[PDB]
RNA sequence: GGUGGCAAUGGCUAACCUUUUAUCUGGGCAGCCGAAGCGAAAGCAACAUGUGCGCAGCCUUUUGGCGAGGCACGACGUAU
RNA sequence: CAUCUCAGUAGGAGCGGGAAAAGAAAUCAAUUGAGAUGCCGUAAGUAACGGCGAGUGAAACCGGCACAGUUCAAACCGAAUCCCUUCGGGGACAUGUGGUGUUGUAGGGCUGUUCAAACGUCUGGCGGUAAAAUCGAACUUGCCUGGAACGGCAGACCAUAGAGUGUGACAGUCACUUAGAUGUACGCCAAAAGACCGGAACAUGUCCCUGAGUACCGUGCGUUGGAUAUCGUGCGUGAAUCUGGGGGGCACCAACCUCCAAAACUAAAUACUCCUUGAGACCGAUAGCGAAAUAGUAGGGUGACCGAACGCUGAAAAGUACCCCGAGAAGGGAGGUGCAAAGUGCCUGAAACCUGAUAGUGAUGGAACGAUACGGCAUGAAAGGAUCUCUGGCAUGAAGGA
RNA sequence: UUAUGCUAUCAGGUGGAUGGCUCGGCUCAAGAGCUUAUGAAGGACGUGCCAAGCUGCGAUAAGCCCGGGGUAGGUG
């Protein structure tokens, strides 16, 4: 329904009308479902070499020989090739050929899409998940938004809209990660402050892209990933007038 | 099965560690048995042994789609609305062939009136047509 | 020149560990003073025999001196009066890391210095 | 089996294209299952409720009444 | 278990490139249509085969990726052609070099008319790709701890750059980078623009030409889903030629539909990984390749061949000066270096096993090495108790009850 | 001072587990893809001031000449 629109000086300058898909109930299962599925499509096959740990030619001494019943080589006592071996295969490894992928229809997918869009307006919600905002959900902007081309620009704008804490909650929640990750390259761990969405490519997608934890895409690329980090819908999120004219009948 | 539900219990399930050795724990590999130890299990499920018939080519055979005249009635309005159908002078001029129906049965009721144009007509789909007004057209 | 795709820590260690013997002149970057970068619009240089380094970490904060030699592959710098002591007692340089110092004073005497240092 | 989306105007797409690097958004009606069965085959082609008992629930004089689903009949398609 | 299956698999011989093979209907359909090949999806575990058991097992239609058609033999002309070269000349060739010509609701030649020139080859280098490489913002600011700040507390900036690595501990602002831009020899690609062979229709007919041990057939065997109806090939037999020939899942006859074999070439869509780059819900030193490579190594076998173990000082060698013992370049003591011995195969440093010390017990004594209750001796700092531990008095007291 | 022993804990030796680190491995994707009688791949022997192994090289032997990039050190 309508909205206060603010312009990048913080002034209300219109009312404009939310089309149909931000009045839809939550459903949790749906998201967590669209998301994990997702995250399972993305994932990369792996696995161990194709002959490991049996490249050998072992032969069992048989019985009357006092020792066990395990291939051994042929010119020593050494046991190979069973997995309780030293240096033996192993028993049920990952194969590259096991495929992961999640299928999730086309109509419950748009339906979790728009329960995480309809989340977003709650405010309760956005608090209890993690946020810090003073700001009137759901947060609206004039088309400008998408000119700025500095990042000062679009701080200025932040702090002006009462968003600038959370960026700084992320920027300073950065922290290194513990265990073997450090080594394969997830150094750190990261925080998710808020959401940029804009109708069309324009520089906004270039200037708001440096700042800690926001991330600036269009409306033709939402995911469930990016409305429910971990499952969790209500993410702080900016939209434009373009935006809204956009999601007249999006995912219905 | 869930392997975490046995760590501790040594035979995981399966009752002495003299079962689950390998094919003669299952009575042979596949369906394999037929009619010595499996003949009961083999006549339950399905598998009985036997010829029976012959089968035409499938260059002449056809199989022949149908639609009943209580079905094809019902939904004449919503024909007509999707422009499929023709409501010339009252009477419903609905043509099967553009729908991709090959025969008209005759089960249900019809009451209002249908000229029906097909290749096929069981003889109480053209009865009950006939009953109600209608008329049938032996589409060629 | 090694771009976003690199990414991982075993390639960013091979490429300093396994380097051309040409690319390791470049790490022997340091700071510049004030005035030399506003004189040279380079925001940093590399420190080369014959010029005065202002240490700024480690335990001589503050000393200046001479750099006395410089090793590519070790990749330290050795500086006039850093030193350290033996048992029997004889002072020997520390080496240091170029990334520690600033550099005061540039020792102009090959010519082509000046283009060396930009562009 | 437990939990879900859609629902006779049914459900789902496959390969592939849009990939802007493997995600993702939007297309893709070829095809598969359901919608009519019987019969070796040629072939033929059914109830969009006719009757009764009655649980839940509701009404009621607390005894009876209505009674979805359930059960038992009757009628019909085809093979012999 | 013998046909079947395993399986045209394992293995062998030959040939061969950046790809290879196939490829422009004597085709598939069904009444009337489509229009080269390859690869992916589906048809479909269907038709078909089978001790009709176990099992084996398609194609066409339809949807996509990518698109491209042509060249000989002969009929007509008869040297009008090709190649080598010392530029003189020489070889091939009438047993046919060259021109025309290449197909089916037939085509071409001979005979006559018309329209004129489509695809393709060459020169051309506008302009792109293009080696090492170059440039690339903003703090090394104050106090505290520390051996040493990238840390805590304050302050100041950058961002089309908050990917990451190095640096005496956690770095957007210290260094290399990153985002974004420049530069590049030899090569490759290629647009305008010029030159080159030339192609498309029509009318006329006792006219001429159109691929042979081939197509088909009998018979044996292998193979196939191929069933009297798959393909191959050993033996034997064996055509016609436009008024012709083949096909339409048993043979023959008739109608209808459809094509022109037995000569040749042909890009793209596809397969693979020695190699180059990138990424990872991958392993983290008995794991991951056999090998974190002085690893196909040490070693073992006459030979074909089998085949290991081994990572880590510290920020900086500052890698123990001088003195005493000792035969000593062994080793020990004292004394130093370092935040810390971390003292050289040196990070941490478990258990088994071995040496010593402490507590209990012990040379009259009976054993699954312990559970439960009561005592002796030893300990009981932290993390456990303070109406808690010990000893008694008083009030209520269930089952039971002298 | 009860010897030879038994049980428990502590200090030390031997040993190399655990933890932390890791220029290595493995899998997937995108590229690129022939070479040799003008003598290849592979092998034997030689080659360093002190040099045994590996790596590179060939009696010009951890190497020689030219053009570009790079700039103050180099001698796997
Ligand atoms: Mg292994
Ligand atoms: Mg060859
Ligand atoms: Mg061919
Ligand atoms: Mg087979
Ligand atoms: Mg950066
Ligand atoms: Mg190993």
């Amino acid at each position: 329904a309508t909205a206060k629109t603010i312009d990048l000086t913080g002034k209300a300058v219109g009312e404009v009308e939310l089309p149909a898909v931000f009045d839809a109930d939550y459903r949790p299962d749906l998201i967590k479902k669209a998301v994990l599925a997702a995250q399972a499509n993305r994932l990369q096959p792996y696995g161990p070499r194709l002959y490991s740990g049996m490249e050998t030619s072992a032969r069992g001494w048989g019985s009357g020989r006092g020792v066990s019943h395990v291939p051994r080589l042929v010119n020593s006592s050494r046991a190979a090739r069973v997995p309780h071996a030293k240096g033996g295969r192993r028993a049920h490894p990952p194969k590259p050929e096991a495929d992961r992928s999640e299928k999730v229809n086309t109509k419950e997918r748009r339906y979790a899409i728009r329960s995480a869009i309809a989340a977003t307006t709650d405010p309760t919600l956005v608090s209890l998940r993690g946020h810090i905002f003073e700001a009137e959900l759901p947060i609206v902007a004039v088309n400008d938004l998408e000119s700025l081309e500095r990042t000062k620009q679009v701080i200025e704008f932040l702090e002006a809209a009462g968003l600038y804490e959370d960026v700084l909650r992320a920027k300073y929640g950065r922290h290194i990660r513990a265990g073997r990750g450090k080594l394969r390259g997830r150094k750190y761990k990261h925080k998710k402050s808020v959401l940029i969405v804009a109708g069309e490519n324009t520089p906004i997608l270039k200037a708001a892209r440096n700042l800690s934890g926001v991330d600036v895409v269009t409306v033709d690329s939402l995911n469930a990933e990016l409305l429910a980090p971990g499952t969790h819908a209500g993410r702080l999120t900016v939209w434009t007038e373009s935006a809204i004219g956009k999601l007249e009948g999006a995912f219905q | 099965m869930d392997t975490k539900k046995f760590r501790g219990s040594r035979t995981c399930g399966g009752g002495t560690h003299k079962n689950r050795r390998g094919a003669g724990n299952r009575g042979g590999r596949g369906k394999a048995g037929g009619c010595k130890h499996h003949f009961v299990r083999a006549m339950m499920r399905g598998y009985s042994y036997g010829k029976h018939g012959f089968k035409r080519p499938d260059e002449v055979s056809r199989d022949v789609s149908i639609v009943n005249v209580g079905e094809l009635d019902e939904l004449a309005s919503y024909l007509v609305e999707e422009g499929l159908a023709e409501v010339k002078d009252g009477a419903y001029h609905i043509n099967l062939e553009n729908l991709g129906i090959e025969k008209v049965l005759g089960s249900g009721r019809v009451t209002k009136n249908l000229v029906v144009t097909s290749e096929e007509f069981s003889a109480s789909a053209r009865e009950k047509i006939e009953n109600a007004g209608g008329s049938c057209i032996d589409a060629e | 020149m090694i771009a976003m795709v690199s990414k991982q820590p075993r390639k960013q260690r091979k490429a300093r560990y396994a380097a051309p013997l040409h690319i390791r002149q470049k790490f022997m970057g340091a700071r510049l003073s004030e005035a030399l970068t506003k004189e040279y619009g380079t925001r940093s240089a590399a420190v080369i025999t014959g010029d005065t380094v202002k240490v700024m970490r480690g335990d001589f904060k503050g000393t200046e001196g001479k750099v006395q030699s410089v090793s590519l592959m070790d990749g330290t710098i050795t500086v006039d009066g850093v030193i350290s002591t033996k048992v029997d007692g004889t002072e020997v340089p520390r080496p240091l890391n170029p990334s520690n110092v600033m550099i005061t004073k540039l020792e102009m005497k090959d010519g082509r210095r000046a283009s060396s240092i930009k562009k």
